[PDB]
């Protein structure tokens, strides 16, 4: 009851996915092999962790995930690394020549051989669910299957599901961590595609994350491993609700009510405390307080933006480890005397809060210190515009001159479709601004 | 498992295409005989993109080694690694091609060719998913340029949608073979402008100069050129080989109008990352005659090798991009791509390749067409051609299409995002 | 559908093109007859 899939597309999506379940085994005890010792019900069960883990009779706990990528080279990582014998080999799907950064060939000309398969397997996960909750799809904007293939699972899985919850993951390029050209054009492409087919969306800025890695971590290069595992502290934050239960456990759903004001409005702005290198952690233990305010302070967001120059429309913190609401409510109390936090003047000025009891963990050997609480804070402002904006000024640069612009007319695009989905864009800044002006 | 077709066609795509084959198998730890001696699992993991497993764990190279005459073949049968070529990949006819592009490309080129196409079509059915091909050829010549503009178009019949990707070596004086020359890089580079995606500019001119002024060779040959086209050739295809990339990902992202996809390529050095990224962008380090201070970059593709900082890498290319950033369009952003390859080439710490896309490239285009136009004002030559059954409107049409070209690229070069 | 239509448009497109060229090698080498 309440399960959710997870569905990881592409390059940066699988990437992604291999951190986060791989996090996901360590909090919960559950071995390479699958094993879980502490779960003393075989082969079944309705403990918050089967929201994310299905049980055979042997005793494996396998994670509800498919992995979709149109080239095998990253999947065959998975197939062969470290936790193969977690996945049955159906889950991990491939196809043989990727979408070569064009979203033209990831929805249409390469996507359409394998979307078939994709959502047959997907149906395989769904059976063996006794209340389907919805689905986490964890994907780049900028690769041609991450864009392109993502916007047609989408479309698929609005069809084949109705209105079930789709959340997704998106990895928004910064040029720091490699990236296509054309990178701008899959991301206005995906976004006005799949906009009205996904409940709320969790934006990772990718240069957010390297300065987080360098400036934090003391990084000086970080790899994609770096990043991985800090987005997966991230996720993790985010589906602890769903994943253990306790008295403080505010359920991810709850938060989302808070979150999504009107259907388009469907982007938070994530931040997370803290993050800190093993020989900085060590004789220092940072304090509630100390993490809250850290989530006030933009250097932590995941996407970069001002929020101290936008609206907020909701506050969420999201805290793990060893946090009494006694001490949040304090370090709140301060923050707010303390910080530009303007509300719209249609909203609550409240913070909602969840606590989750299980302590963060982290990966062994990796940079990630261990610490014995953290925060992430889901914020609604208006300030997220500004990475639309970002990404629409580099669209526009490159379209007026139609830079680019043959190599998806010859996959079968249609110039109408790139100013359909720029003008879309551009509804949505609009929309930012509207939502944030004072009411008459 | 993304195969490519190599197909050398001539005497200069043959001899560059043999030491092509004799480099990158060195880089991989392949033998004249085939076997991998190799000591690094780096080298084996992306094999199958240059290179066949057959019987005995012997790696055969997917090439196919074409010419009008059987001289070029025979030395490279006989030359270091030459038993290592499928033998039944050579098709090599008789006649031969004088030097002229009607013949190459109409008449003696034009029935060797479907004994060619029988032997690519064998190499592409055994490929699990092939990426495209890539030529190895002159302009100046008649079998490199006539036949292989006409095997370009005839494989484009059949794989319409596969990349074709040519190394296409520029003719110049300094190294001139024969006179007519400029009619046969003209009438080659109609082609291919038209069918092919990308189109490596190995310039002679550039080459010659490199070996007289750089390299201090009085009398550079042949050898010395062609070292250069080597490490080249390593170069630009390091990302192709190792395990970030490519032929389509590198047309999507170097092209941003279908015909101006003439590359030029640089090398260092010909030793710190600064010195390195001064150099590889320097106009002595081009592989064409061109000046990329007397144009502005569309966009550029740079691969360092050897063991360095990455950082150190990225902040240089940074530098160089910020501190002279009028010569790279605003129109579009972050348009310079970096990659790093812990592998260095033989004989090198480290070195660094250049894929420049730059509006100076018409430098190169408008020299050939001097050359064109001087000897077509007067007529002179032309019964060679018309000797075959060309008509002068396809010498008047082949140099409007690289005037149109020169145009385009000019036309870029001026336009500005407000 | 559209996009179907589109891509197969711009296939059949270049297979024309590719097809005039087999026409002009023709009349090329039977014009090379003509004088001969
Ligand atoms: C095969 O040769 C190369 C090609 C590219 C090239 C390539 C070339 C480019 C470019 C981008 C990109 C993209 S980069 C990317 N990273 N993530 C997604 N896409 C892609 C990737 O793979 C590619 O092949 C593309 O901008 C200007 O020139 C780049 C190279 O090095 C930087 C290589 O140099 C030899
Ligand atoms: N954070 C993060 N970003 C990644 C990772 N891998 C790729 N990216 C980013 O994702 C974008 C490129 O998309 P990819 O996921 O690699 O491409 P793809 O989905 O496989 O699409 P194609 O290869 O074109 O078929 C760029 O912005 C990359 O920087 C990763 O592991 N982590
Ligand atoms: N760089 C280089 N250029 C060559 C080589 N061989 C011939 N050329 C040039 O190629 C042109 C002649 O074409 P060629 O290949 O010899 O004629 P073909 O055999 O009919 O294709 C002239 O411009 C020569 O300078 C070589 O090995 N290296
Ligand atoms: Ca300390
Ligand atoms: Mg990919
Ligand atoms: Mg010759
Ligand atoms: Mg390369
Ligand atoms: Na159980």
């Amino acid at each position: 009851m309440r399960e959710c899939i997870s569905i990881h597309v592409g390059q940066a999506g699988v990437q992604i996915g291999n951190a986060c379940w791989e996090l996901y085994c360590l909090e919960h005890g559950i071995q390479p092999d699958g094993q879980m010792p502490s779960d003393k019900t075989i082969g079944g069960g309705d403990d918050s962790f089967n929201t994310f883990f299905s049980e055979t009779g042997a005793g494996k706990h396998v994670p509800r995930a498919v992995f979709v990528d149109l080239e095998p080279t990253v999947i065959d990582e998975v197939r062969t690394g470290t936790y193969r014998q977690l996945f049955h080999p159906e889950q991990l799907i491939t196809g043989k020549e990727d979408a070569a950064n064009n979203y033209a060939r990831g929805h249409y000309t390469i996507g359409k051989e394998i979307i078939d398969l994709v959502l047959d397997r997907i149906r395989k996960l769904a059976d063996q669910c006794t209340g389907l909750q919805g689905f986490l799809v964890f994907h780049s904007f900028g690769g041609g299957t991450g864009s392109g293939f993502t916007s047609l699972l989408m479309e698929r899985l609005s069809v084949d599901y109705g209105k079930k919850s789709k959340l997704e993951f998106s990895i928004y390029p910064a040029p720091q961590v490699s990236t296509a050209v054309v990178e701008p054009y899959n991301s206005i492409l995906t976004t006005h595609t799949t906009l009205e087919h996904s409940d709320c969306a969790f934006m990772v800025d990718n240069e957010a994350i390297y300065d987080i890695c360098r400036r934090n971590l003391d990084i000086e290069r970080p790899t994609y491993t770096n990043l991985n595992r800090l987005i997966s502290q991230i996720v993790s934050s985010i589906t602890a609700s769903l994943r253990f239960d306790g008295a403080l456990n505010v359920d991810l759903t709850e938060f989302q009510t808070n979150l999504v004001p009107y259907p388009r409005i469907h982007f938070p702005l994530a931040t997370y405390a803290p993050v800190i290198s093993a020989e900085k952690a060590y004789h220092e233990q940072l304090s509630v307080a100390e993490i809250t305010n850290a989530c006030f302070e933009p250097a932590n967001q995941m996407v970069k933006c001002d929020p101290r120059h936008g609206k907020y429309m909701a506050c969420c913190l999201l805290y793990r480890g060893d946090v009494v609401p006694k001490d949040v409510n304090a370090a709140i109390a301060t923050i707010k005397t303390k910080r530009s936090i303007q509300f719209v003047d249609w909203c609550p000025t409240g913070f909602k809060v969840g606590i989750n009891y299980q302590p963060p963990t982290v990966v062994p050997g990796g940079d990630l210190a261990k610490v014995q609480r953290a925060v992430c804070m889901l914020s609604n402002t208006t300030a997220i515009a500004e990475a639309w904006a970002r990404l629409d000024h580099k669209f526009d640069l490159m379209y007026a001159k139609r830079a680019f612009v043959h190599w998806y007319v010859g996959e079968g695009m249609e110039e109408g479709e790139f100013s359909e989905a720029r003008e879309d864009m551009a509804a949505l800044e609009k929309d930012y601004e509207e939502v944030g002006v004072d009411s008459v | 498992m993304r195969e490519i077709v190599h197909i050398q066609a001539g005497q200069c795509g043959n001899q560059i295409g043999a030491k092509f084959w004799e480099v990158i198998s060195d880089e991989h730890g392949i033998d004249p005989t085939g076997s991998y001696h190799g000591d690094s699992d780096l080298q084996l993991e992306r094999i199958n993109v240059y290179y066949n497993e057959a019987t005995g764990n012997k790696y055969v190279p997917r090439a196919i080694l074409v010419d009008l005459e059987p001289g070029t073949m025979d030395s490279v049968r006989s030359g270091p690694f030459g038993q290592i070529f499928r033998p039944d990949n050579f098709v090599f006819g008789q006649s031969g091609a004088g030097n002229n592009w009607a013949k190459g490309h109409y008449t003696e080129g034009a029935e060797l060719v479907d004994s060619v196409l029988d032997v690519v079509r064998k190499e592409s059915e055994s490929c699990d998913c092939l990426q495209g091909f890539q030529l190895t050829h002159s302009l100046g010549g008649g079998t490199g340029s006539g036949m292989g503009t006409l095997l370009i178009s005839k494989i484009r019949e059949e794989y319409p949608d596969r990349i074709m990707n040519t190394f296409s070596v520029m003719p110049s004086p300094k190294v001139s073979d024969t006179v007519v020359e400029p009619y046969n890089a003209t009438l080659s580079v109609h082609q291919l402008v038209e069918n092919t995606d990308e189109t490596y500019c190995i310039d002679n001119e550039a080459l010659y100069d490199i070996c007289f002024r750089t390299l201090k060779l009085t009398t550079p040959t042949y050898g010395d050129l062609n070292h250069l086209v080597s490490a080249t050739m390593s170069g630009v295809t390091t990302c192709l080989r190792f395990p970030l990339a490519d032929l389509r990902k590198l047309a999507v992202n170097m092209v941003p109008f279908p015909r101006l996809h003439f590359f030029m390529p640089g090398f260092a050095p010909l030793l710190t990352v600064p010195e390195l990224t001064q150099q590889m962008f320097d106009s002595k380090n081009m592989m064409a005659a061109c000046d990329p201070r007397h144009g502005r970059y569309l966009t550029v593709a740079a691969i360092f090798r050897g063991r360095m900082s990455m950082k150190e890498v990225d902040e240089q290319m940074l530098n160089v991009q910020n501190k002279n950033s009028s010569y790279f369009v605003e129109w579009i952003p972050n348009n310079v791509k970096t990659a790093v390859c812990d592998i260095p080439p033989r004989g090198l710490k480290m070195s660094a390749t250049f894929i420049g896309n730059s509006t100076a490239i018409q430098e190169l285009f408008k020299r050939i067409s001097e050359q064109f136009t001087a000897m077509f004002r007067r007529k002179a030559f032309l019964h060679w051609y018309t000797g075959e059954g060309m008509d002068e409107m396809e010498f008047t049409e082949a140099e409007s299409n690289m005037n149109d070209l020169v145009s385009e690229y000019q036309q870029y070069q001026d336009a500005t995002a407000d | 559908e559209s996009n179907k239509e589109n891509r197969e448009a711009h296939l059949a497109a270049m297979l024309e093109r590719l097809q005039e060229k087999d026409k002009h090698a023709e009349e090329v080498r039977k014009n090379k007859e003509l004088k001969e």
